[PDB]
């Protein structure tokens, strides 16, 4: 039973900074990498950026590169994503997804997905 | 930015016949670094295939994929009632990993 | 005459843990009481021998393994240990004879602008054999598909930097570790204490 359990939804006022996290359990987190995507209601999915937790190298999409800081905490097997200067159009359901990775080998696809968290601005 | 063209925008088709979905890339993409996701309404997406032609675990044999440098196709042999959802392709080749517009299949 | 212990322990720049220098010490007299009773060392743990019998004992070869590791990782340089360094960077045999010497090098290696020169191996297909030195920079194959020399998803750079800062806690400060391996074989014991 390899899952990725994140936190619940939040509703925050404009101009504050939101902290979102995903806690991994059941598999070797360090080998794997986490990708962050967001999907507004009724629209397509937009890719925020992905991080390799073990290396700590974080890549960000050009549109949101300045405003996103994607960190990870290996001790608690948790990947963190923070959005700053929240604007009204940023309201969307945020997702996190990591490939099922054993110590020796990793799965070629993003198999495990998160439950989805609504963020209202 | 590799734009992912999607055609058609909508697809209305009865269950039981064949379906052909198209993921179009602005420039060539490596076949291995691609995957398809099924998003049911009000739910998280779920991976079906990876590397264009390699079916992921837990997916029945009906779903299949065609691989090429700039053309990618997903084919469903037999439409089932729970297989009507929005399908998305993603390229892991070059950053940013863009997503397609999404094709909705209904009746 | 005297063994060149001073050169090994006062070297201006030490190596990274992944590529660790191997110096063989022979044809000289080894003074151990200067190192043992020094007030400049933080760790002096001997395995397989008693800390005071070194002067009496005679060995065929002494090998000085010099590498830089982080503070929290000092406990991993011991026989029968696991971790990022113990399994992928520097492995000791279970029948290890010698002493593990470490000291705090925060005021020498850390830089305010960021010290990135030091590196450690993060991804390896299998754990190292004892005293195995892996210096390959080949792209790690995480999956079943080929990387073809280009990074991205499931293809990562095997080495990773430490990032030493002067404001870090003790557990994240750099520490230089010299391991003196004592190897005895069927040859004259040209190395002997005073
Ligand atoms: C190998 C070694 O420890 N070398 C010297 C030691 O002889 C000296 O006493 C100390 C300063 O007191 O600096 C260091």
């Amino acid at each position: 039973q390899v899952q990725l359990v994140q936190s619940g939804p939040e509703v925050k006022k404009p101009g504050t900074s939101v902290k979102v996290s995903c806690k991994a359990s059941g598999f070797t987190f360090s080998s794997s990498a986490v990708q962050w995507v967001r999907q507004a209601r009724g629209q397509r999915l937009e890719w925020i950026g992905w991080i390799v937790v073990g290396s700590g190298n974080a890549n960000y999409a050009p549109r949101f590169q300045e405003r996103v800081t994607i960190t990870r905490d290996m001790s608690t097997n948790t990947a963190y994503m923070e959005l700053s200067s929240l604007r009204s159009e940023d309201t969307a359901v945020y997702y996190c997804a990591a490939p099922n990775c054993s110590r020796t080998l990793c799965y070629d696809g993003f198999n495990m997905w998160g439950q989805g968290t609504m963020v209202t601005v | 930015e590799i734009v992912l063209t999607q055609s058609p925008g909508s697809l209305s088709l009865s269950p039981g016949e064949r379906a052909t979905l198209s993921c179009r890339a602005s420039q060539s993409v490596r076949s291995s670094y691609l995957g398809w996701y099924q998003q049911k309404p009000g739910q998280a997406p779920r991976l079906l295939i990876y590397g264009a032609s390699s079916r992921a675990t837990g997916i029945p044999d009906r779903f299949s994929g065609s691989g090429s440098e700039t053309d990618f196709t997903l084919t469903i042999s037999r439409l089932e009632p729970e297989d009507f959802a929005v399908y998305y392709c993603q390229q892991y080749d070059s950053s940013p990993w863009t997503f397609g517009q999404g094709t909705k299949v209904e009746i | 005459n005297l063994c060149p212990f001073g050169e090994v322990f006062n070297a201006t720049r030490f190596a990274s843990v992944y590529a660790w220098n191997r110096k063989r010490i022979s044809n000289c007299v080894a003074d151990y009481s200067v190192l043992y009773n020094s007030a400049s060392f933080s760790t002096f743990k001997c395995y397989g021998v008693s800390p005071t019998k070194l002067n009496d004992l005679c060995f065929t070869n002494v090998y000085a393994d010099s590498f830089v590791i982080r503070g929290d990782e000092v406990r991993q340089i011991a026989p029968g240990q696991t971790g990022k360094i113990a399994d992928y960077n520097y492995k000791l045999p279970d029948d290890f004879t010698g002493c593990v010497i470490a000291w705090n090098s925060n005021n020498l290696d850390s830089k305010v602008g960021g010290n990135y020169n030091y590196l450690y191996r993060l991804f390896r297909k299998s754990n190292l054999k004892p005293f195995e030195r892996d210096i390959s920079t080949e792209i790690y194959q995480a999956g079943s598909t080929p990387c073809n020399g280009v990074e991205g998803f499931n293809c990562y750079f095997p080495l990773q930097s430490y990032g030493f800062q002067p404001t870090n806690g003790v557990g994240y400060q750099p520490y230089r570790v010299v391991v003196l391996s004592f190897e005895l074989l069927h040859a004259p014991a040209t190395v002997c204490g005073p």
